[PDB]
RNA sequence: CAAGCUUGAGUCUCGUAGAGGGGGGUAGAAUUCCAGGUGUAGCGGUGAAAUGCGUAGAGAUCUGGAGGAAUACCGGUGGCGAAGGCGGCCCCCUGGACGAAGACUGACGCUCAGGUGCGAAAGCGUGGGGAGCAAACAGGAUUAGAUACCCUGGUAGUCCACGCCGUAAACGAUGUCGACUUGGAGGUUGUGCCCUUGAGGCGUGGCUUCCGGAGCUAACGCGUUAAGUCGACCGCCUGGGGA
RNA sequence: GGCUCU
């Protein structure tokens, strides 16, 4: 999974209160971090289908969270995907 | 998911009667309150009561006559999958007039008989018999 | 970092070389910024069953807080050393320090 | 990477290339080159001794260190190169003192790794140390038969030799053929398999691809006259005789080993 | 009745041989939990410790191989 | 089942002890179990019928302990 | 449409259990093979036999070596996983579940045609490997016959890597999600409290087995893990063959 | 041990 310090480094980076931990950008960036960490895992372990299911769960959750953010406030969506380097 | 509270309300009533439950509680609503207002006025339940502030809990005191249940039959008519609207001429007679049809009209929630006397129809929520 | 428990089983004719191995392994750990928690020579001990056509061995227990890289180096050292017969490294949740029931 | 070619023409229909992008796309290291004049399978008498050899592309010889004598001195791997003289890729290495050499490239070897020969060498793929210093059960290549003679065993693209035993002066080897052979325990060997393991996965596709490699066509013997071959003759397709060489020696099964000098070094033959 | 529930250990040590010999039979087989009444959490810990002591020749795999 | 005949021990005693120990460790039934291959269907089936026999026999023994027969 | 709210959903913190997956190692027992020692006429197999192995010394036994595959006991109507399925031990990478207190976001949710992905065994392809088992096949018996059951052998295959196939009584023959409705005895896994005055006493969560009440059902039976009472969405059925 | 049909 993702480490504790990396979690708190994200929470303090994108949290308005450094303790919100449940904001939409926080959950997105935590997903994007674990996904980009697991690109190297599944490049080496391509037959770990059981782990890929947890990865696709992260992707689908991030897409739903992003779509909520998009229709809730677009400018946060633009600032977020610009900061995270997301194609959509 | 909880797509429909009104049918959850009716189902908790129906199972309460079949279980000989004294009272039935559920999360409250403005509409569930207007329906329990109707069911108390028409005589099927004794009393309703809503308690709590942030998330209110509606408690219904059920009614039993001669041991057995008052509410013989209760059914949902309009549903999220299929809404039912009727005009004032096409309002139903539940049990030839013995039961009632809870109707939501522009002038609030009433029975079908008062909707006809009011000269206006609306959405048929439930048949209570 | 990652608390490991290392036990190795030495050829009994190399019983004299045991502290030279222990001192090298300890200087490997602390040189790798590792901690050393417990360290229990058990001496020669009669095996339950004959490994490698021989009946006795020299046991060494070690509780360690090191990075995993020097532990993989230590494993390769056990692999290519012919003095060590068996090596077992078992990951532990925490650092244990109390003496073993058989050093007693 | 094997690459199946698209069938834009017959002759590319069945071609499988073996593309390695890490090989140097330039000229080889010039001091280590020499002339390799072709022979045509012809001896000093001019006669053809071994058949089917002739033609092919011109090939320069690459001087390859098989003896591997730069002991103690570490060497970094500069680049990998193609050798037409052999199936395995070669590695241009640079010693500390400034000497460059070509070695056989092992499997996992890449540009920038450090190798080192000698007794005090470590045990990683690329190193060369005597098999009394090498642990039993390991895969080595470029194996000497005699000490200081140079590696003669396991030089082809994907080969390796297992070390199964050791009794004093000798180690017992499991050759790639399945033969178990005794070798002196002072002979050097090089760790790891040889590189281009997917070399045998290539398909030449066409006849010219063999003529590029200097393989002249093979006439099968029954398509001849009886003066030419024992199989020859017949009015139609007739073969009523046992399969022999062109010189009348049985081929299907008959053994030809006649060395009583090296029989003590052979533990078991291949099966 | 379970000793590990009574003594309350967080994890069984494979090094405690006199205990593991009070939980293996003569032929080195693992005594079942029906007999000793061990809670199955500790029964799993016990088998996982015995297999380690067998690996370290602290316990035999069987009585014969000698 | 490594059994040493103790000093001043009769043979029928030590033999009966050896049959006892072999029946305890379950050797004969192990070999009878391993003489032929049994599929994992058959193994899951035999274990389910063994649990149902354990269980319906425990409840039948406990139910017949209570009520009388004449 | 705008602003919200926290009960749904989700995030965070600390922990627990687990044959959950992928990769790499390693151990021991046994099988067969090879070499060798003692030894000598049978062995093996069956309902009974024979084929077969054996005086060229088997079988038995002892020592040593090789190699492959699977991991007794634990082991359990036990556990995990979406399903298929997963069983020695160790490490690396890794997914999910659950619990306790809090904190946070604020409906972000459910289902899903088409689509995409996974998907037992058998089978296919390339390259390896190959102990045991074993379709095919061969021989022996049995029989009226015996292209079989039985026996002696035994090849693909079973194993590994990468691709393909995309099916099963792929079954709980019971779609997913959510809500309500009397009980009992257990199993497992957390956790709170009481003096743990013992392995006890009182609770509170998750998963699971058996019986069974109302009710349902053609009956059998299901029965808070529903086949009960309802809601949302999907898939499917319409006489037997032909098919 | 196997031992068909009506
Ligand atoms: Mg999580
Ligand atoms: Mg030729
Ligand atoms: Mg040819
Ligand atoms: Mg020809
Ligand atoms: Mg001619
Ligand atoms: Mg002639
Ligand atoms: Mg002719
Ligand atoms: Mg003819
Ligand atoms: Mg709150
Ligand atoms: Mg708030
Ligand atoms: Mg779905
Ligand atoms: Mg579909
Ligand atoms: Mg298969
Ligand atoms: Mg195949
Ligand atoms: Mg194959
Ligand atoms: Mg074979
Ligand atoms: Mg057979
Ligand atoms: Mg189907
Ligand atoms: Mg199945
Ligand atoms: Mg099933
Ligand atoms: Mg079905
Ligand atoms: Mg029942
Ligand atoms: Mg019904
Ligand atoms: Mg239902
Ligand atoms: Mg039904
Ligand atoms: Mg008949
Ligand atoms: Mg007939």
């Amino acid at each position: 999974s993702l480490s504790t310090e990396a979690t708190a480094k994200i929470v303090s980076e994108f949290g308005r209160d450094a303790n919100d931990t449940g904001s939409t950008e926080v959950q997105v960036a935590l997903l994007t971090a674990q996904i980009n960490h697991l690109q190297g895992h599944f490049a080496e372990h391509k037959k770990d289908h059981h782990s890929r299911r947890g990865l696709l769960r992260m992707v689908s959750q991030r897409r739903k969270l992003l779509d909520y953010l998009k229709r809730k406030d677009v400018a946060r969506y633009t600032q977020l995907i610009e900061r995270l380097g997301l194609r959509r | 998911s909880m797509q429909d509270p009104i049918a959850d309300m009716l189902t908790r009533i129906r199972n309460g009667q079949a279980a000989n439950k004294a009272a039935v509680t559920m999360p409250s609503s403005k509409l569930k309150v207007a329906i329990a207002n109707v069911l108390k006025e028409e005589g099927f339940i004794e009393d309703f009561k809503v308690e709590g502030d942030t998330k209110p809990e509606l408690e219904l005191t059920l009614k039993y006559f001669q041991g057995k249940a008052v509410v013989e039959s209760i059914q949902r008519v309009s549903r999220p999958g299929l809404r039912i609207y009727k005009r004032k001429d096409e309002l139903p007679k539940v049990m030839a007039g013995l039961g009632i049809a809870v109707v939501s009209t522009s002038k609030g929630v009433m029975t079908d008989r008062a909707a006809r006397q009011a000269g206006l129809g609306g959405e048929i929520i439930c048949y209570v018999a | 970092m990652r608390h490991y428990e290392i036990v190795f089983m030495v050829h009994p004719d190399q019983s004299e070389q045991v502290p030279g191995m222990i001192e090298r392994y300890t200087a490997a750990i602390t040189g790798a910024e590792g901690k050393i928690h417990r360290l229990e020579d058990w001496g020669r001990r009669q095996l339950a069953y004959p490994i490698n056509k021989l009946h006795k061995a020299h046991y060494v227990l070690m509780n360690v807080e090191a990075p995993q890289e020097v532990i993989d180096e230590l494993e390769t050292t056990f692999r290519f050393n012919d003095a060590v017969i068996r090596s077992m490294v078992m990951r532990t949740k925490h650092a244990v320090t109390e003496a073993s029931p058989m050093v007693k | 990477a094997v690459v199946k070619c698209k069938p834009t023409s017959p002759g590319r229909r069945h071609v499988v290339k073996v593309v390695n992008p890490e090989l140097h796309k330039g000229k080889p290291f010039a001091p280590l080159l020499e002339k390799n004049s072709k022979s045509g399978g012809r001896n000093n008498n001019g006669r053809i001794t071994t058949r089917h050899i002739g033609g092919g592309h011109k090939q320069a010889y690459r001087i390859v260190d098989f003896k591997r004598n730069k002991d103690g001195i570490p060497a970094v791997v500069e680049r990998l190169e193609y050798d037409p003289n052999r199936s395995a890729n070669i590695a241009l290495v640079l010693y500390k003192d400034g000497e460059r050499r070509y070695i056989l490239a092992p499997k996992g070897l890449k540009a920038g790794d450090q190798i080192q020969s000698g007794v005090d060498a470590a045990i990683k793929p690329g190193n060369t140390l005597p098999m009394r210093n090498i642990p039993v059960g390991s895969t080595v290549h470029n194996v000497e038969m005699k000490p200081g003679k140079g590696g003669q065993l396991a030089r082809s693209a994907g080969t390796y030799v297992q070390i199964v035993a050791r009794d004093g002066a000798y180690v017992t080897l499991r050759l790639r053929s399945g033969e178990m052979r005794k070798v002196e325990a002072d002979c050097r060997a090089t760790l790891g398999e040889v590189g281009n393991a997917e070399h045998m996965l290539r398909v030449l596709g066409k006849a010219g691809a063999a003529r590029w490699r200097g393989v002249r066509p093979t006439v099968r013997g029954t398509a001849m006259n009886p003066v030419d071959h024992p199989h020859g003759g017949g009015e139609g397709r007739n073969f009523g005789k046992h399969p022999v060489t062109p010189w009348g020696v049985q081929t299907k099964g008959k053994k030809t080993r006649s060395n009583k000098r090296t029989d003590k070094f052979i533990v078991r033959r291949r099966s | 009745f379970c000793r590990f529930t009574a003594e309350g250990v967080q994890e069984i040590d494979y090094k405690d041989i006199a205990t593991l010999k009070n939980y293996i039979t003569e032929s080195g087989k693992i005594v079942p939990s029906r007999i000793t009444g061990t809670r199955a959490k500790y029964q799993r810990q016990l088998a996982r410790a015995i297999k380690r002591a067998r690996y370290l020749s602290l316990l035999p795999y069987t009585d014969r191989h000698q | 089942p490594v059994i040493k005949v103790r000093e001043n021990e009769p043979f029928d005693v030590a033999l009966r002890r050896f049959k006892r120990s072999c029946e305890k460790a379950g050797v004969l039934a192990e070999v009878r179990r391993r003489e032929f291959y049994e599929k994992p269907t058959t193994e899951r089936k035999r274990a389910k019928a063994s649990a149902v026999k354990r269980h319906a026999k425990k409840l039948a023994r406990e139910n017949a302990r209570r009520t009388r027969l004449y």
